[PDB]
RNA sequence: AAAAUGAAGACAUUUUAACGAGUAAGGAAACGAAAUGGCGUAAGGACAACAAAAGUAGUAAAGAUUUAAAGUAAUUUAGAU
RNA sequence: AUAAACAUACUUUGAAUCGGCCAAGUCUGGUAAGCAGGACUGGCGAUGCGGGAUGAACCGAACGUCGAGAUAAAGUGCCAAA
RNA sequence: CGAGAAUAGAAACUCUUGAAGAAGUAAAUUAUCUACCCGUCUUGAAACACGGACCAAGGAGUCUAACAUGGAUGCGAAUGA
């Protein structure tokens, strides 16, 4: 036998699209072209967020896009996700591309100018991405993540799943 | 042209002390006892079925004359094979009457396919007929 | 069996140096340390108001605070199958400066008086000096030859035995 | 039915599997339990900066 | 097009005179130096060995942790798997705490050659490529100024300016088996066992085990 | 057993770097010799490997190993009751022939194993200096005796059969 | 594991390299380069001769007994009675 | 100095387990124990294979199915290869 | 004498056996090597530890309810209704 510090076991990445989905199949075949073909750190980029599970792709409101956008003016946001619509505030012009748009989302972002695009016509017009700006939602914002750990705890107490007698 | 198809292992894995008693049959099961003489790998007792006994990926399946098996129940199924009558050998099924084994063994040799039960349900002509 | 008082064993650890009793330096209450500084831990059992615990004892650690009278020494503890940070705030009485890094901040200046040299040279345009070579592991000797003329050769040879008694 | 009553067999090959975990960078870079005046004056330099950052952006 | 192809060969060429012009001019001044220490009556000592062949004696069952780890730093994690160890004040005592596990001395020019050209191979993307053309050397080795496979032999043997990265590209060579030992592998070389320095004496072992 | 001359010196703040050591030291092979050589050093003049250099390790050879001489070995060997100084005599053509039977000698004799055994030195005695009561005998001009009771002498293992016809024969020789 | 190729070929693709002991225990299903791969029992919804008679079956079903073949194996397939 | 990108840092969720026993260029109680209890490490448990005739722990060495070779412990009168 | 380079050349074969049964495979017997009783508790069982004479059929992590994590899915300041 040989003195290995570890047996080989399976990298903890994801490859593909996760499901049975037959349209998220086959942007990560278009990617995953891409990616290989024209070797841009973009495209890998985006291949690798195409495979995160649903809890890893964090929905981006509108109201994130209005303010990382404010001084890219002809650019497009980037993110694989939903994105959702913040009713509190105003949608400037922009472009987004994204995997998902919600109905009051995508009817904002239009009646101020804007374009609602998919992760197709990015890469028939972008491939190698040119003038994007990529964004991904933030993940620390899930009320799950209150409950982790110890709540007897001095320095970071856990949020003590409610239950009997709960005080 | 016909590989050569290797088996690594002739014999039949039979399961442990089904030669001593009635009730254990012979298909194999893993002893999963703490003292087992076979899962510990004993000399003598050391033959248990692992993946390295696995045939060639090029001859796995392969029947002995060569080609593959293709279970066929009407004369529309051989027409599925045809174009691969050097890959494929027909296989009339076990159900099928012995006048439609007449059909798919006539039509059969109309295509060029390799029927394997050409000798099957036959009618009394053997003996003074 | 030991007990598990603060101060169990010891009986030789807390004693004080051999003919080194009663009060210490001025130059322990003298010293002047600032945030970043390397210090051993040494409790001094001659002061047993703000004795550090005896798992501390013989520590380097770092300062990370100056307090009045008190300075914050930060040390790297042992648990279970971790390292945590314990931070404590201990008078100069049981801390000493240490000189874990007196080579390095000499190759430190070393280096930079070269430096120094040579952005005045580069302005006269004479070619400026190479940085001091790095350390290595002893190396292995080179050939070298040895003059016959101041030589003297000494046979060794095995022993005879003879008895201590 | 007396029992062996401890022993520290085993011990270090188990805190070795996982090995020792250090501490994180900003372990070392907590701020609590620093002197009160250097508090002081950090958060008073702080207060001046972000102030004039803010009114330069008012600006522009 | 393929006129690189031409002008790699005789680069090739050249280097490989370079090499041994190197090799020989050493071997001429060691050589002239100890004629002329006769003729003056003088004691001339030679120079210290640089490079050592190590070859790991003893299996992987029973190691203390210690050991164990100075074995993976070695790179001997294999029984009859042999390295070459720059030799200095740091590997020397890290040799001398593992000298029941591994044998070892100073390799000689044919030894290195004969490792290298039989057993060589590369780690080319996590990949334990054997050695087959001066094309692959060039494209791992090329920016460490080590265009073939002579310039390896030479930089090994030599222990140049590039030995840490050219050593490391060098997977460990695996080995054969041989007669190890006069008693057994259980006492040094020294008491007529297996284990521990045999100076120049590693090469019949070697020799054996190619 | 072979023959090495070896020097070497000392390099550091306790001894001179004049003074030269040297020693003709028994051993298999020049490993060995420097291994018992550096023992020596440690073991009489607090000088380790790593404070030193050796200078020379080169075999020496009978000058005429043809010769028939009366070899006088003094050594020391340590046993269950403590250490004696012991002296022995052999009739050998070399040095090291004789070194060795000294040590095969000692193996037998007195059960000790090599590694007990420091041979102090080996010098060459007269004819008449010989007080071995059994190598005496061999030592005077008329040595005369009829080797009985001969096996006889197969000439190469090729001729070895495991049974021979007829009968078998001792040789007067 | 990494490269290459990739609407359907096929054997769950091609090449290269490393690796393969194991009680307790874990590895649900789906996921094209698939986040382990499969065998078996019974019932339910579909599909099963594409040109308007469309899986097999009194020209012999299921079951039983054996003989051979395929599979590392769980098992499957076919012949004869 | 050496090694390290299928490196490194982990996060969540959860199983089983916390009767252990052996060795020794170790220790304590005991006259002593195949006794009781410990420090460090390697093992057996969980482990087959070659050797010690036999053997949980010794020695060599850890295991996909095979072919040809050099070997390890240890052996070479026969049983038994030399 | 001769590396590179330039110029030109020369390799596609015999024999034996096989439907009067080749190669392979299977079955029975013989021979050499090889093989302690399975399950379980246990530090440790082939144990002078317990259950087991034999065969067939039945036979043991299920259902309802609350919470949580996680993989797939819909919508998203709403979701369910």
């Amino acid at each position: 036998a040989i003195d290995l510090d570890r047996h080989h076991v399976r990298k903890h990445v994801s490859k593909t699209a996760r499901g049975n989905n037959a349209y998220m199949k086959l942007l990560v075949r278009l990617y995953g072209f891409l990616a290989r073909r024209t070797q841009s750190k973009f495209a890998k980029t985006i291949l690798h967020r195409l495979c995160l599970s649903r809890v890893n792709r964090p929905i981006v409101s509108t109201s994130k896009l209005a303010c990382l956008m404010k001084k890219h003016p002809e650019e497009t946001a980037v993110c694989v996700n939903t994105v959702t619509y913040d009713s509190r505030y105003p949608v400037p012009k922009m472009n987004v591309c994204a995997l998902k748009f919600t109905k009051t989302a995508e009817a904002a972002i239009t009646k101020a100018g804007g374009k609602c695009l998919r992760f197709d016509e990015l890469a028939l017009k972008a491939p190698t991405g040119r003038k994007t700006v990529l964004i991904r939602g933030k993940r620390n914002v899930r009320e799950a993540l209150k409950h982790f750990g110890k709540v007897c705890a001095k320095k970071n107490p856990a949020k003590q799943y409610k239950g009997k007698q709960t005080k | 042209i016909k590989p050569k198809i290797v088996k690594k292992y002739t014999g039949h894995f039979k399961r442990f002390d089904s030669n001593r008693f009635l009730r254990v049959k012979a298909s194999w099961r893993v002893p999963r006892g703490i003292d087992n003489r076979l899962r510990r790998k004993f000399k003598g007792t050391n033959l248990l079925p692992k993946i390295g006994y696995g045939s060639a990926k090029a001859t796995r399946n392969m029947l002995p004359c060569g080609l593959y098996k293709f279970p066929v129940r009407n004369t529309t199924d051989l027409e599925m094979i045809m174009m691969q009558n050097r890959k494929y050998a027909a296989e009339i099924s076990h159900a099928v009457s012995a006048k439609k084994r007449q059909e798919i063994i006539q039509r059969a040799k109309i295509l060029n396919i390799r029927v394997l039960n050409a000798d099957a349900r036959i009618k009394k002509q053997e003996v003074a007929q | 069996p030991l007990s598990n008082g603060r101060n169990r064993r010891t009986r030789k650890l807390f004693k004080r140096p051999f003919r080194g009793h009663g009060l210490s330096n001025t130059s322990t209450i003298l010293h002047t340390y600032k945030v970043g500084d390397y210090v051993t831990i040494l409790c001094n059992s001659s002061i047993q108001h703000g004795l550090p615990y005896k798992a501390f004892h013989g520590k380097t650690g770092r300062v990370w605070n100056v307090n009045p009278h008190a300075i914050g020494v930060m040390v790297n503890k042992k648990v279970n199958n971790r390292i945590v940070v314990k931070r404590l705030h201990i008078s100069p009485e049981h801390i000493k400066p240490s000189g874990c890094q007196k080579d390095f901040l000499e190759r430190k200046a070393a280096v930079a008086a070269i430096r120094k040299q040579n952005i005045q040279l580069k302005k006269e345009g004479k070619p400026l000096l190479p940085l001091p070579a790095k350390r290595l592991p002893k190396q292995p000797r080179p050939a070298e030859l040895i003059k016959g003329a101041d030589i003297k050769f000494t046979t060794v040879a095995p022993l005879k035995f003879e008895e201590l008694y | 039915s007396k029992d062996k009553n401890r022993s520290s067999h085993n011990q270090s090959h188990k805190a070795h599997r996982n090995g020792f975990y250090k501490p994180k960078k900003s372990a070392y870079m907590s701020t609590k339990g620093m002197n009160v005046q250097v508090l002081k004056n950090t958060k008073a330099q702080r207060k001046f900066a972000l102030a004039k950052k803010l009114e330069a952006k008012k600006a522009a | 097009c393929k006129a690189r192809c031409q002008a790699f060969r005789k680069e090739v060429i050249l280097r490989t005179i370079k090499n041994h012009k190197d090799i020989e001019a050493a071997k001429k001044a060691v050589y002239t130096a100890k004629k002329n220490a006769e003729i003056n009556g003088d004691l001339y000592a030679e120079a210290d060995p640089k490079l050592i062949v190590a070859i790991r004696i003893r299996g992987i069952n029973g190691v203390s942790p210690k050991i164990k780890k100075i074995l993976k730093l070695l790179r001997l994690r294999q029984i009859n798997n042999a390295v070459f160890i720059k030799a200095n004040a740091s590997t020397i005592k890290m040799l001398r705490l593992v000298d029941p596990y591994v044998t070892y001395g100073y390799p000689t020019l044919e030894t290195v050659q004969k490792l290298i050209y039989k057993r060589g191979a590369l780690k080319i993307n996590g990949n334990r490529m054997p050695i087959t053309s001066n094309c692959m050397i060039k494209k791992a080795l090329g920016d460490k100024d080590v265009v073939c496979v002579d310039d390896l032999v030479h930089e090994i043997y030599t222990v140049g300016k590039h030995f840490k990265e050219v050593n490391n590209k060098l997977a460990p060579f695996k080995l054969n088996g041989a007669k190890i030992a006069e008693k057994n592998k259980k006492i040094h070389f020294i008491l007529g066992g297996g284990f521990g320095n045999r100076e120049l004496l590693i090469n019949k072992l070697l020799a054996n085990m190619i | 057993m072979k023959e090495y001359y070896i020097t070497a010196r000392c390099t550091d703040k306790a001894h001179n770097p004049n003074e030269i050591f040297r020693s003709r030291v028994f051993a298999p092979n020049y490993v060995v010799a420097k291994s018992k050589f550096w023992m020596m050093l440690k073991k009489q003049h607090k000088v380790k490997k790593i404070n030193a250099e050796l200078l020379q390790c080169q075999p020496i050879f009978e000058k005429n190993p043809t010769v028939v001489k009366n070899y006088q070995i003094f050594l020391r060997y340590v046993s269950a009751g403590g250490i004696h100084n012991i002296t022995k005599q052999y009739r050998d053509v070399t040095r090291v022939g004789a070194v060795r039977q000294m040590y095969n000698d000692l193996a037998s004799q007195y059960r000790t194993r090599q590694d007990k055994i420091q041979l102090i030195s080996i010098t060459t005695v007269g004819d008449k200096a010989v007080k071995n009561p059994v190598l005496h005998q061999f030592v005077g001009h008329h040595v005369k005796f009829p080797m009985v009771h001969c096996k006889p002498v197969i000439a190469s293992k090729r001729f070895n059969l495991p049974i021979k016809a007829g009968k078998l024969t001792t040789k007067l020789c």
